[PDB]
DNA sequence: GTACTGTCCTCTGG
DNA sequence: AGGACAGCGTGTCAGCAATA
RNA sequence: UGCUGA
């Protein structure tokens, strides 16, 4: 489906028709569904993300005077364009046709309402306005959605457009889908530049980005030292901080070290160098001052209190929470969870650093995911509002420090005083593409983040919507290794369309078939489905020996250790659920299932991903007949037939589309590819948009 | 001195059942008692399985009837493992 | 025969060297013997390899 | 580096060379061992070393000379290891194993096999305070960059049989190491005069600097060769003049000017 | 091209898509036969090995 | 308890390096017993028997090749590579039979 | 294969459940030894603190504490269900209970 | 990126 | 005197917007 | 700084 009514030859009848001028009843549908991911991820961060980025928002206390004040935003909203004031007359609403004609930003109204409280006793909601936040064009904030096409040449538009852009000065910055490692998965990596971080560290160790609700998100590196022991790496504001583990697993959980030991060798509990190496990292750097989870929390706390900049009036075991929930783990609300995932992370670090498990490269379309318009847009609103905050009450504490009891007369005038400022810091982020930020917002890049979207032909245009950037900082690299069109990247990324000078093999397009995940689900009733499918929970009797036994994994949160001969049917039952809609798995989870045999394969385990941002693409189940979606890593444990007689008995899981849905949009107007050599089928992408 | 669990004053000690003969240490040692362990999701229904033979070892897949909707269950009987949960018993010799 | 750095095309990390063919395949066209010529032409797979070789040329 | 000395052409020296190429390939103690087993402050270790079988059909060791070698190399690196560690951490087997005892103040005994290196364990221990770990690593670690004998320099050796069409005959002891006086011994196995090599510095200290000069000029040949191109032998010669001008092969880069 | 010659074309392509197993294998030094799972887990084994250099080969 | 022997086997945590007297003495709840367990830890191991063995592994490139002459006759062998951009040709690699001469053409 | 009849006698009112421990640091050499005292929420109108319970067992050097409630109380207990059977060897009869999962951890104040 | 110079850095020789 | 290391380096060719 | 041309 979404793929039926393609048509079998092309028609040329159609011109020449007796209705060619008269505008249609409804938008075409086809050309909608390309600029769907900019506009999906959009509606999200502006309205249900922004609620969920406000709800972080740790409520901002600090000393005024002898007193100490809180203030927490209790909701923030964004308003379509509209005449400034009321000073204008005869139409509120403000249409995209103009900004163009003049040179000016199509721009909403961002306003929260504030509370403040004295102690928490006095208190008073006022509605300050924030500033102004740019708008996409068919974006659910913008006054040209639910217009059919003949209402939409009323107003000066294309009567087929999809917006899917900004409108930055009258430029139309087109912000384009860059690449980012993962989200919520640990990959392990073999990097030699790791040993300089420190005397004894080796060139091995599990990285992982994680992401909460596409607000907020965070590197964090386990390295292992060569003496058994693992360390743990966090940046908070572009500051690298390194923690022995064992610091950070006696302070999230209230655990004996022999439960917590016990987790750490679950697989290999007859391995002697990790038991002796658990029991170092355990004893050595922990039994040396703190035994109670309070005494760590203490000593974490009085460590990092300095650079994570805490109120001084909070106790150590707050400010070493304060790290916890801001720097490490950040999509996991338990702290027994982050325990957990913690631990399997360095049980995979281990099975790397002896050679069981197979580096994961980070330049394969297996382990990466995509930069969406909403999360940069949301994680920029955050770091923002929270920065407002912060200068609010900067100005606050340094106006006066004076008997706030009257001066709760001129807290609106205060307040005021830095809503000021939210405004052009956002342009500059659209109007110049560069990024200023305390974090760099787990990135990587600060710079070609939005594009000048140019409207030369049509296929200049619709290409900017399919675009995918390896990253920016590549293009300043002595081997060439992110160039290499990996097999990997079949119907994902198109193997003809990547510019042919200084960017080829840095920006690809993606298949016409592929499209990126945007939808949010509830992902709650599946852990206690997965049991009723034959897992066993982290808490225990896994039945086996935890090496005949897969480690569960779903979005960050292990569930924990289906059966070895379990796996295949659990497998095979979710991938049947998400074809027939049963349940309610997403109609797009990806249910891989990593096999292990004693070879040095990928790490084993089920994972079970759902999350808003991975790349998906169609394929027609066979044996169901019912058109599945295989993701990028759930690709590569399957068999897909791509003419038939090439289906066979055993073989054959699956079935592609089209035989040309390998190609891209543009790749797919080339007449007769097949006959001509690939250097010059990429040379026709690169000439066709010129 | 150990420190001694001190319960908060919210809670109360519950006494023993004097009218659970069933779970009493007598009962459970009798020599033709066993006892299992059983882990189960959450939403099993446990009188699915009244009457049914379910296993003693090896897997087996057993039909349940909740609700008038037939559920299938696979069943795994295994070996105790070393680290199992061990149940607690009413003991006259405990006070 | 395609050859990108002297050798074969590369494997992916599960021994696949593209989404159709099989892991540790043996058939020679799994690792980049394109049969078919510019008069009748390469199909999707053999595309892939070659735009690959072609791709590092550049 | 490479070289390529032809090989005399006598029967006498066909023979020798067999044993020639033989004799300079590295054995290395990594390259001759099964599998360590370590038991652990009283840290033990046996080598249980390969058979003859498979090793010595190429590389001219012998049984009693390799475990020698543990005894005055292997087993007295060790303990300079294990004090690289321990200073920033905080009738007749008789004679052989006394005067190995002579030496070092932590062993204790070793084994003997009088049959074909049946089981060849040692025994140390540090009785206080030392950090007992999984040791193996070291004594892992140090048994791959052992190495039993090697001519400084080479790494290996191999006669590329045939070279030339006319004169079949000849034959060519290519190697992949540099040493150009470890070679002068065989004067008489192999032609001293038809010596090359590509290193253009090691020339030039062992035939002087006019040598070196025509080195130069056909190492730049033979690379543009690989692909057809030919630069005319008149400019090889004013770039080779000019590197080797005062006496010294310089480079021709920042800080030769 | 001639017909006639396309047929020769075609069945030595056929021919062509029956030559991996033995290229394999005699490269791995295997037994010459009656190995048909031990060459995909040497093949493995040498792609995930460290050195790589049985795998060139 | 009946547990693993590096920790407080009765009590909560782990316990300090074996050393000196009978544990010895923990933080926490410091109860001792056995100053000395039984038997020194046996630890068997073993290494790997691929890479350091010349034992238990005793068992288990011309191309297509036209016809072009460079120094004698009768046929070369060629590796075709695309080293060009997107707007140019195929180089060729032709190498002898008899020689090896590289030739390394434009097209 | 070995079978048992399958019978849920259970809870009369679903008030009664059995009492499982685990202890975190591993097994008990001499659970024998051992006092345990099972501890209940005063408070039974309120449907979320009238299943609060407390284990506590009590050595000659350590006490341990498990909770079904708070960070103490793992999701085991939830997303799982545990039961108790007792098997009739000779009826090849299995009676089968709830059953509350107590993970239990050492005793220690500041 | 790798390999060079450089730069001491201070360890056994009269 | 065996090193350890910190330290410089380059990088074909012309246009446009635009903005520091 | 994003593009583009040989």
């Amino acid at each position: 489906s979404r793929w039926r009514n393609l048509p079998s030859g092309p028609s040329l009848k159609h011109l020449t028709d007796p209705s060619y001028g008269i505008p249609r009843e409804q938008q075409k549908a086809a050309l909608q569904e390309l600029t769907r991911a900019h506009v999906e991820s959009f509606n999200y961060a502006v309205h249900e993300g922004l609620g969920l980025a406000v709800q972080a928002i740790p409520p901002f206390e600090f000393a005024f005077k002898d007193e100490r004040i809180s203030f927490t935003i209790l909701d923030a909203v964004i308003s379509p364009p509209t005449v400034p004031k009321g000073t204008i007359c005869k139409e509120a609403n403000v249409y995209p046709a103009e900004c163009r004609g003049r040179r000016s930003t199509y721009r909403g109204k961002l306003t929260a309402d504030i509370n403040w409280a004295v102690n928490g006793i006095s208190k008073g909601i006022i509605k300050q306005f924030l500033g102004y936040v740019p708008i996409m064009v068919k974006s659910k904030l913008c006054n040209l959605r639910n217009l059919p096409p003949q209402a939409l040449i009323e107003h000066h538009e294309e009567a087929e457009e999809m917006g899917g852009y900004f409108i930055i000065n009258g430029i139309e910055k087109v912000i384009r889908m860059l690449i980012m490692p993962r989200r919520n998965f640990p990959i392990a990596m073999i990097r030699p530049k790791w040993k300089t971080r420190g005397p004894g560290y080796t060139q091995y160790g599990v990285s992982m980005h994680c992401v909460r609700e596409e607000h907020s998100a965070v590197n964090m590196n386990l390295h292992y030292l060569e003496n058994g022991t693992v360390m743990l790496n966090f940046i908070y504001r572009k500051e690298l901080f390194f923690l022995p583990l064992g610091f950070a697993l006696k302070a999230l959980v209230s655990f004996s070290d022999y439960q917590i030991f016990q987790e750490l060798i679950k697989g290999k509990e007859d391995d002697s160098f990790l038991r002796n190496s658990v029991s170092q990292m355990l004893r050595i750097v922990m039994e040396e001052g703190c035994s109670t989870q309070k005494q760590v929390l203490n000593y974490l706390g009085e460590c990092f209190r300095v650079k994570l900049n805490v109120p001084d009036w909070y106790p150590n075991e707050q400010a070493a929470e304060f790290l916890f929930n801001q720097c490490i783990c950040i999509h996991l609300k338990s702290n027994t969870e982050k325990f957990y995932m913690l631990c399997l992370m360095t049980r995979k670090l281990f099975a790397l650093a002896k050679g069981e498990c197979m580096e994961d490269n980070p330049d394969s379309l297996v382990n990466q995911e995509v930069l969406t318009p909403g999360q940069l847009f949301l994680m920029f609103l955050k770091e923002k509002l929270e920065g407002w905050l912060v200068s609010i009450k900067i100005a606050f504490d340094k106006k006066a420090q004076k008997t706030s009891v009257s001066m709760n007369t001129d807290n609106l005038m205060r307040i005021f005083t830095m809503g000021i400022d939210l405004t052009k810091p956002f342009e500059y982020l659209f109007a110049t593409g560069n990024l200023r930020s305390k974090t760099g917002l787990g990135l990587l890049q600060d710079s070609g983040l939005c594009v000048v979207a140019d409207k030369l032909n049509f296929i200049r245009y619709l290409s900017h919507f399919r675009c995918v950037h390896r990253g920016a900082d590549f293009a300043k690299m002595r081997t060439t290794t992110v160039r290499r069109l990996l097999p990997e990247s079949w119907g994902f990324l198109c193997p003809v369309h990547t510019p042919d000078g200084e960017p080829c093999g840095l920006m690809n397009h993606l298949t016409a078939v592929c499209e990126v995940v945007t939808q949010f689900v509830y992902t709650a009733s599946i852990p206690a489905l997965l049991c009723n499918l034959g897992v066993t929970p982290i808490d225990g009797a896994p039945h086996r020996s935890y090496s005949e036994c897969y480690p569960v994994l779903l979005d960050g949160v292990m569930v924990g250790w289906v059966d070895k001969d379990l796996a295949p049917g659990i497998a095979d039952s979710l991938r049947h659920f998400k074809v027939l809609r049963e349940k309610r798995i997403p109609p797009w989870m990806e249910v891989v299932l990593i096999p292990m045999t004693g070879k040095p394969s990928l790490y084993p385990g089920l994972f079970l991903f759902t999350t808003p941002c991975r790349l998906v693409r169609p394929v027609q189940n066979l044996a169901l007949g019912k058109e599945e979606l295989i993701g990028t890593m759930e690709q590569i444990f399957m068999n897909v037939a791509i003419f038939e007689d090439e289906v066979f008995a055993g073989v054959t899981t699956h079935q592609e589309l089209f035989p040309h849905s390998l190609l891209s949009v543009i790749a797919n107007f080339i007449p007769f590819s097949d006959h001509n050599q690939s250097p010059r089928n990429m040379y026709q992408c690169q000439m066709g948009k010129q | 001195d150990a420190a001694r669990f001190s319960c908060p004053p919210n809670f109360t000690a519950k006494p023993p059942a004097s009218e659970s003969p069933r779970f009493s240490l007598e009962a459970l040692t009798g020599p033709d008692t066993e006892l299992w362990l059983i882990q189960a999701p959450a939403d099993f229904a446990p009188e699915c399985f009244n009457g049914r033979h379910v296993p003693l070892s090896g897997s087996q897949i057993v039909k349940g009837k909740l609700a008038g909707k037939r559920h299938r269950y696979r069943v795994l009987s295994s070996c105790p493992q070393a680290g199992e949960a061990t149940l607690l018993a009413p003991s006259t010799e405990a006070g | 025969q395609i050859e990108l750095e002297g050798r074969r095309p590369p494997l992916m990390a599960s021994g696949k060297s593209l989404p159709c063919f099989e892991p540790y395949e043996f058939t020679p066209r799994a690792g980049g013997f394109v049969t078919g010529r510019f008069l009748t032409g390469i199909k999707p797979p053999e595309f892939f390899f070659h735009c690959m070789a072609g791709r590092e040329g550049l | 580096p490479m070289m390529s000395v032809p090989v005399l052409n006598t029967k006498k020296a066909l023979k020798r060379v067999k044993s020639l190429k033989k004799q300079l390939t590295r054995v290395c103690l990594g390259e001759v061992l099964q599998k360590i087993d370590v038991q652990e402050q009283v840290y033990q270790l046996r080598f249980q070393f390969l058979p003859h079988a498979y090793y010595q059909q190429e590389k001219c060791l012998r049984p009693e000379d390799i475990l020698r070698f543990m005894e005055t190399r292997f087993f007295k690196l060790l303990m300079e290891s294990i004090k690289k560690k321990n200073n920033k951490a905080s009738e007749a087997m008789e004679r052989r194993v006394q005067a190995v005892r002579e030496i070092h103040p932590f062993i204790d005994d070793y084994q003997y096999d009088t049959e074909e290196s049946l089981w060849c364990q040692v025994t140390v221990k540090l009785p206080l305070m030392k950090i007992n770990f999984d040791m193996s690593s070291l004594v892992v670690s140090l048994a791959h960059g052992a190495v039993i004998y090697a001519t400084k320099g080479i790494t290996r050796c191999l006669l590329n049989e045939t070279t030339n069409n006319k004169n079949e005959k000849e034959l060519v002891l290519n190697t992949e190491g540099i040493n150009l006086p470890e070679l002068f011994k065989y004067a008489e196995v192999l032609d001293l005069r038809r010596l090359y090599s590509n290193d253009i510095h090691a020339i030039a200290n062992t035939y002087g600097i006019e040598a070196a000069l025509r080195v130069i000029e056909k190492e730049i040949k033979d690379v543009f060769a690989v692909y057809g191109i030919a630069v005319d032998p008149r400019h090889l010669s004013l770039v080779a003049d000019y590197m080797c001008f005062e006496g010294v092969y310089k480079p021709l880069n920042r800080f030769g000017i | 091209v001639k017909p006639k010659a396309d047929v020769k074309r075609q069945r030595i392509i056929e021919e062509s898509t029956h030559c991996g197993p033995q290229a394999v294998r005699a490269a791995l030094n295997l037994p010459e036969a009656a190995s048909y799972d031990e060459v995909r887990g040497k093949w493995q084994d040498a792609h995930l090995g460290k050195d790589q250099r049985d795998f060139n080969m | 308890a009946n547990t693993c022997s590096s920790f407080q086997s009765d009590l909560d945590f782990c316990s300090d390096c074996g050393s000196v007297l009978p544990l010895p003495g923990a933080q926490d709840t410091v109860t001792c017993i056995r100053c000395g367990f039984n038997i020194n830890v046996r630890d068997f191991e073993g290494k790997v028997v691929k890479t350091s063995v010349v034992f238990h592994q005793l068992g288990t490139g011309p191309v297509v090749d036209r016809r072009c002459p460079r120094c004698g006759h009768e046929g070369m062998a060629y590796h075709t590579r695309q080293m060009r951009s997107a707007d140019e040709g195929q180089t060729v690699f032709y190498t002898c039979t008899n020689c090896k001469f590289q030739e390394k053409e434009d097209s | 294969l070995p079978s048992a009849r399958w019978q849920y006698c259970g809870a009369p009112d679903g008030s009664q459940r059995a009492v499982l421990v685990q202890f975190s640091n591993g097994k008990l050499q001499s659970p024998g030894n051992m006092r345990f005292t099972l501890y209940e929420n005063k408070d039974s109108t309120n449907p979320r603190k009238r299943n609060q319970r407390i284990l506590a067992a009590e050595t000659d050097r350590l006490s341990y504490v498990g909770n079904n409630f708070g960070t103490g109380a793992l999701k085991c207990n939830t997303l799982c269900r545990h039961f108790v059977g007792i098997l009739n060897k000779t009826s090849g009869q299995m009676e089968v209970y709830d059953a509350e999962l107590f993970n239990m951890q050492p005793l220690f104040s500041d």
